[PDB]
């Protein structure tokens, strides 16, 4: 006779982590699952190692004070986790597999584009590496990443640290997701490492578009308000 | 959770299997015939003719044989059971099992991997020893010492074995041996977690004393 | 296997100390269980003989003695009751170190000089027995240092061995490694073939020549059982662990021990017409040497006679057959059985023995005759007699024979991770006494011989060499993978996942035997029939649970018992369910909880937990994936929980599990005084959830309505949220019950639901003349469904 | 083509508590993950970090965007009443992210793990309490988390 209904638990319940931390741990699973390192380094970087260390020429417009954040003439808010992937060349010979997610930093913002924002770098040095090896690497990253068999497109594009290098889509026609390339000769070379016994390849990704492609995120801005009726929607 | 971190990092998958199985999965795939001791009621769980409690990990390692062709990298945790108990041995614990069948695979290959998973498993870079034993699954096969850097009370310790996988194990299984070889290997996981937390008893695993629990916060 | 260490040298020598053959041995796949010394520490003692006793003049138990070390006599007191002249005996001379640091000194006697001491073995650490002196074989060498004569710089190494080296169950085995291990001189003991004195023998008929191909019989006449074995052989047995019992028995141990080939003495005068080694008749009846009556399967071999069966052959003999006293001839067996024939045959009877175990891991074939010339020599040096000649009756047909095995250096190489010379690759394996012929560059023709029984592959060769080699000498490499970016789906909560939120959530983790009491399992489980094991451990371990909860519900009150107030545990598991016949094995996740809400703190109020705790642990957990909504608790019943406390869960109609209080009636049978808190969920149907779909964020504000709601004390709060949902509209953003009144201030049959409703529009501010509106309409539907008013 | 890789089993000392199962204790807990911008208002740098300069942009995005924070504090409060002021009673929100300290000369740029709590101690529902959050229940957060690696004894409130 001390019977009760089915009202609501008693207390506190779950809250629930953010739509990026969700999408970089993800990134970082697919590639710690098959022996990348997870590499971290400092967000307020130098010239060095943010530009120079890979083939960025210092009259390169990247450098300018239009898209680059400085505190003075050679120290700067991080435009890139690639110098995490240099700090990594320095300190050890290869083999290395690793992966760089991190906060980076454009001065250049507006609506489409934060003054912050997060991304995923990956390096792979080792003997003989190919431009097939970076193929299947990405092809295979994506599928994993979209939980589909998709169609992956490679488009060859340009940056300084890489050589050749594509801009990788994939459908829904097509949707730009990530860069890649194979790591330029000058780059390994400027971190003692030999272009002529190692090969390597590195790949590039911004976590919030991967996020909003995700979970049908519209508006960028909405990542950084903090908000609980954004943030709750990821519990 | 460890033994696995230790092999999903590196590509192995976590397998999982009944722990209701028959004689085929259990002993049959694994090169143990009809006679063999080991399938003996003395030793074995039966609920009939054909079906027991399995003694080990192993069938997963079959069960998944079955279903896919190599590349396979596997580890197999889960219960499993022995008839023959006392003090020293519970009717019912806890073993891993791995599985790694490739085209170009060594006992280097074994060597290494055994080597550098008890080093990352005990947090210390200590001697590892191969000792030649049998098992009816594996050939060559090992017993694996290492040394009592981790006490008998916080100079070698059997903790694990292994082997190169056995011709018959992987015909029997449609892996043609000429083109495929494969290593496996097994350990207990009371064992292993009595050499890291001190436990000296072993029967505290399954009485479920707060006062025992509480220590592994 | 356990041997004499002397004895295994004076076949193959490694030259290297104790210490380094024992490691070694381990090393190489003979894994050491013990190596220990055969006897105590002591110097000074040598052979004596008694020449002559006389009766001590002032003590009755004494006795005065004349004792020779073959160099001098001595007058010994002596207090033995075996004292005699003729007796060989250790004698301890005046300055003998015994064990336990005694030393010999000078002594009078009760009036009477004594220049030593006689001694017992139990006073020199040889045996237990102190009965009296230690009686030497009346040809011993007098004066020589009984150290040296008993072989007492000795040990005695145990292996424990692999199925695989069944021809290691003798010395010969056991001999022939250490010559290869060690690359050393192998000197096997030469077996001159003894010559027949006369011509009788008895026919031998191979009925079954698959199961024994070779069979070897020879009549030993007028032998004198009375005669006893000899020291020598009695000491090579004991430290092999066999325990001498009669001369004949001893011979066939010893030659089975030292060769490694089983042999069985008849009684000539109980075989009636020659041998006729058979397969049993079903049901044939055979009374073994130990009393046993078994009752014979068409499936055994027997030895057998022209009348009746003889012995289970290769296993052992019977009571009828066999020596007695009155034996005055023999009729002695060496025999080769085939392997898959014996397998299991023992062990099916019940039995166990020498015989069967090292037949059954396989006998050198080619052994019999050997066996045979050496036990007939040793038979007529204990027990004398005159030998006929061997009769051997052999079917070449059924001889076993492996096929050569093709090796090839590459294989080598590739399984090793390092290659091994032409040269070193023969060495080994002809050290192992395997025949190995060149055959082109890098590959040979490798032969088998007669003893190993593990050899018929390629790898089974790598094996030998890598053994020989060193396990331990052999490189470390880590395998290559060509390996693919690949992860699970985002939207899952895998048990893992769920483990770490119960610890967070505190609870504490247990694990149960899956195998429960019958009558525990009926408690929780009334009309079901368990999956229930053939052979338990007990009768109380029999039950295949159905049910996480028995068990935990056990290990909850083992606590309480142990002066715990608040136990919260959990378990994950299979869950048993059918019989093998459709036989479910489901992973669950269970839970179960008692004393109170919270820990004993200042901060913490004192009330006890209830249905509403467990409640939000499994909402916590079914909303881990974010597919809460999914899920639905409806008042359900279960026969281990109180029918007014408890809740079916499902997820699309499908039973997800159950959330309830343990029924009281349950509790009273366990002796548990505590009200406890279950769940069980299968874990198939809380994995899946739901991948986040963006839903756009309103720059307007929302607009909050409360109602409070008086409807029948039975009708459940979750329908009556459910309709406000359906009659709320398109803008409900949130629907609260803050607040549940069942007091004086209204009618005792119901009860005041204060809620709080949430409405944002979109694109624009919501006015109160659609929010009223929208109110009046979710009323009027709690009016028409439930009879419902405002309070 | 995949690349070929001689990988060697390999983990972590098992005795640690790292960010990422920090994060999933704090959601547990009742925790909602935010992530703020690491350059903040000069003068919100001053409210929390008085008398320290801030590392200062050169060529900040905004006027409001020209301090780089020493602490995660000023952005969590800042998020914090963001939502206050949109309609919001109880906001349980932490971050983890990079403090940065002192002058390029010898500038430290740590992690950190910060948290801000406010409104009712629980969520509105009919089995709960209506008090609010104090000390004491924001002090059982860092418990749970001081503890997540066996090592809370090491730890000192004063
Ligand atoms: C030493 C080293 C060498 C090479 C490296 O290459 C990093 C790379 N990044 C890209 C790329 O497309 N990046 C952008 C994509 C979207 S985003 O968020 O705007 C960043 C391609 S290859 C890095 C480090
Ligand atoms: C298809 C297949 C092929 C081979 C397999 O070999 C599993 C193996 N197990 C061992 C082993 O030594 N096991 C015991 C060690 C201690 S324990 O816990 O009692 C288990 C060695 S190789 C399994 C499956």
């Amino acid at each position: 006779e001390r019977i009760d209904v089915t009202l609501p638990g008693r207390g506190q319940l779950s809250g629930g982590l953010h739509p990026v931390t969700r999408t970089l741990e993800r990134i970082e699973q697919c590639f710690s699952r098959i022996g990348y390192e997870v590499a971290e380094g400092p967000e307020v970087e130098d010239d060095y190692h943010n530009f120079e260390a890979l083939n960025i020429p210092g009259h390169h417009p990247a450098r300018a004070m239009h898209d680059t954040f400085y505190f003075n003439a050679n120290m700067l808010l991080r435009t890139h986790t690639s110098p995490v992937q240099v700090r990594t060349m320095e300190s050890q010979q290869p083999p290395i597999r690793i992966v760089c997610p991190g906060r980076v930093y454009r001065c250049d913002s507006d609506l489409t584009h934060s003054p912050m924002f997060h991304q995923v770098e990956g390096l792979l040095v080792d003997e003989g590496v190919s431009f097939a090896d970076l193929k299947g690497t990405i092809e295979e990253f994506l599928r994993a990443f979209f939980e589909k068999q998709l169609e992956v497109r490679f488009r060859p594009s340009f940056f300084p640290f890489t050589e050749p290098s594509a801009e990788v889509d994939i459908q829904c026609g097509w949707l730009e997701v990530m860069g890649c390339g194979m790591v330029h000769p000058n780059v390994l070379r400027m971190s003692n490492i030999d272009p002529e016994k190692f090969q390597g390849f590195a790949f590039g990704m911004g976590a919030e578009r991967l996020a909003m492609l995700r979970y049908g995120v519209n508006d960028l801005r909405l990542f950084f308000d903090n908000d609980l009726r954004f943030l709750g929607q990821f519990r | 959770e460890r033994i696995e971190q230790c092999f999903s990092r590196i590509g192995y998958e976590v397998a999982e299997g009944p722990e209701v199985e028959d004689d085929y999965h259990n002993f049959e795939a694994l090169n143990i015939p009809g006679h063999h001791p080991a399938r003996a009621m003395h030793d074995t769980f039966y609920f009939n003719a054909n079906m027991l409690l399995r003694t080990h990990t192993s069938p997963v390692q079959v069960r998944t044989m079955e279903s896919q062709q190599p590349p396979i990298r596997i580890v197999c945790p889960g219960r499993v059971y022995r008839c023959d108990s006392d003090l020293t041995h519970s009717p019912m614990f806890h073993q891993v099992e791995g599985l790694l069948v490739d085209e170009g695979v060594s006992f280097a290959d074994l060597k290494g991997t055994i080597e550098e998973f008890l080093r990352a498993f005990f947090e210390k870079q200590l001697e590892v020893r191969f000792r030649p034993s049998f098992f009816p699954f594996t050939e060559p096969s090992a017993e694996v010492d290492i040394q009592c850097v981790i006490c008998s009370g916080n100079g070698w310790l059997e903790v694990m074995g292994c082997g190169m996988v056995h011709p018959n194990v992987l015909r029997m299984s449609n892996i043609d041996p000429e083109k495929f070889q494969g290593f496996a290997f097994g350990m207990g996981a009371e064992r292993l977690a009595m050499l890291r937390y001190g436990v000296n008893d072993l029967r505290l695993f399954f009485d479920n004393d707060l006062r025992f629990l509480g220590q592994f916060r | 296997m356990k041997f004499s260490e002397k004895w295994l040298r004076s076949w193959a020598n490694p030259q290297v100390s104790h210490d380094e053959l024992v490691a070694r041995l381990s090393m190489v796949g003979l894994e050491v269980d013990a190596d220990l010394p055969v006897a105590g520490a002591f110097s000074g003692v040598v052979v004596g003989e008694v020449l002559s006793t006389e009766q001590h003049p002032d003590a009755d138990k004494l006795r005065v003695c004349q004792v020779s070390n073959g160099s001098e006599t001595f007058q010994v007191v002596c207090g033995a009751p075996n004292v005699r002249a003729g007796l060989k005996i250790p004698f301890a001379m005046i300055g003998a170190e015994l064990p336990d640091d005694f030393k010999i000194k000078k002594a009078k006697l009760r009036g009477v000089e004594s220049f030593g001491m006689l001694c017992s073995a139990k006073e020199l650490q040889i045996s237990e027995e102190n009965a009296g002196l230690l009686e030497l074989p009346a040809d011993a060498p007098v004066g020589q240092d009984v150290r040296t004569y008993l072989e007492l710089a000795d040990y005695t190494i145990e292996v424990g061995l692999t199925p695989n080296r069944g021809d290691c169950l003798s010395l010969a085995g056991l001999a022939r490694e250490v010559s290869a291990i060690y690359d050393v001189p192998l000197a096997p003991v030469a077996v001159d073939a003894v010559a027949a004195q006369h011509d009788e023998t008895r026919p031998v008929e191979l009925a079954a020549p698959a199961a024994c191909p070779r069979y070897l019989g020879r009549v030993i006449r007028n032998v004198d059982l009375s005669r006893p074995t000899p020291l020598w052989m009695v000491e090579r047995l004991r430290r092999s662990d066999i325990r001498s019992i009669d001369p004949v028995v001893d011979v066939t141990n010893y030659v089975m021990i030292e060769l490694g080939q089983p042999m069985h003495a008849f009684d000539l005068a109980e075989i009636n017409g020659g041998v006729r080694v058979r397969m049993a008749e079903d049901g044939e009846k055979l009374v073994l040497l130990d009393g046993q009556e078994i009752t014979l399967r068409a499936d055994t071999l027997v030895i057998a006679d022209h009348q009746r069966a003889l012995a289970i052959a290769g296993v052992m003999g019977g009571e009828h057959s066999g020596v007695s006293d009155s034996t005055r001839d023999l009729f002695l067996e060496a025999a080769f059985f085939d392997t898959i024939a014996l397998a299991g045959k023992a062990r099916s009877y019940g039995l166990h023995t020498d015989s069967s175990h090292r037949f059954e891991r396989g006998v050198d074939s080619q052994l019999a005759r050997k066996a045979m010339e050496r036990a007939t020599r040793l038979i007529l040096d204990i027990v004398g007699g005159e030998p006929g000649p061997i009769v051997e009756q052999v079917s070449e047909a059924h001889l076993p024979k492996v096929a050569p095995i093709t090796l090839r250096a590459e294989r080598v190489t590739q399984m090793l991770g390092m290659p091994l010379d032409a040269a070193e690759i023969v060495r080994l394996l002809q050290a192992l006494e395997l025949t190995v012929v060149a055959d082109g560059e890098g590959q040979w023709s490798v032969g088998v011989p007669s003893h190993r029984f593990d050899i018929s592959l390629e790898v089974d060769l790598i094996e030998e060499l890598a053994r020989l080699y060193g396990y331990n000498r052999l490189p470390v490499r880590y395998p290559q993978a060509r390996l693919a970016p690949n992860n699970k789906p985002e939207a899952r909560a895998a048990l893992p996942l769920l483990r770490r939120l119960l610890v967070a959530r505190g609870y504490q983790e247990a694990i149960t035997f899956s195998f429960i009491d019958p009558a525990l399992f009926e408690l929780f489980d009334p009309g079901t029939q368990p999956l229930t094991l053939a052979n338990p451990i007990s009768a109380d371990m029999a039950a295949m649970r159905s049910s996480l909860w028995p068990g935990l519900v056990k290990a909850l009150q083992h606590n309480l018992n142990r002066q715990q107030s608040r136990v919260r545990l959990f378990e994950s598991g299979l869950r048993f369910v059918g019989q093998l016949e459709g036989l479910k094995q489901e992973a669950m996740l269970a839970g179960a909880i008692c004393g109170k809400r919270l820990p004993e703190g200042w901060a913490n109020g004192r009330d006890g937990v209830d249905f509403f705790d467990a409640k939000a642990d499994v909402e916590a957990v079914l909303a881990s994936a974010g597919a809460l909504g999914d899920f639905s608790f409806v008042p359900g019943e279960h026969p281990a929980l109180h029918p007014g406390q408890t809740a079916r869960i499902e997820r699309e109609g499908r039973l997800v599990g159950y959330l309830g209080a343990l029924h009281p009636e349950l509790a009273k049978k366990l002796d548990l005084e505590q009200p406890v808190f279950l769940f069980e969920l299968l874990l198939a149907e809380v994995v899946d959830g739901h991948l986040p779909k963006f839903r756009e964020l309103s720059r307007f504000p929302e607009v909050r309505r409360d109602l409070a709601l008086l409807v029948d004390q039975d009708v459940p709060a979750q329908d009556i949220l459910t309709q406000i949902r359906a009659a709320a509209g398109e803008w409900l953003t949130d629907l609260r019950l803050f607040d549940v009144y069942h007091g004086k201030g209204i009618d005792p049959h119901r009860k005041s639901l204060a809620v709080g409703l949430t409405w944002q529009h979109p694109s624009r501010t919501l006015n109160d003349d659609e929010v009223n509106s929208t109110t009046q309409n979710i009323v009027t539907s709690l009016e028409e469904r439930f009879n419902a008013t405002l309070r």
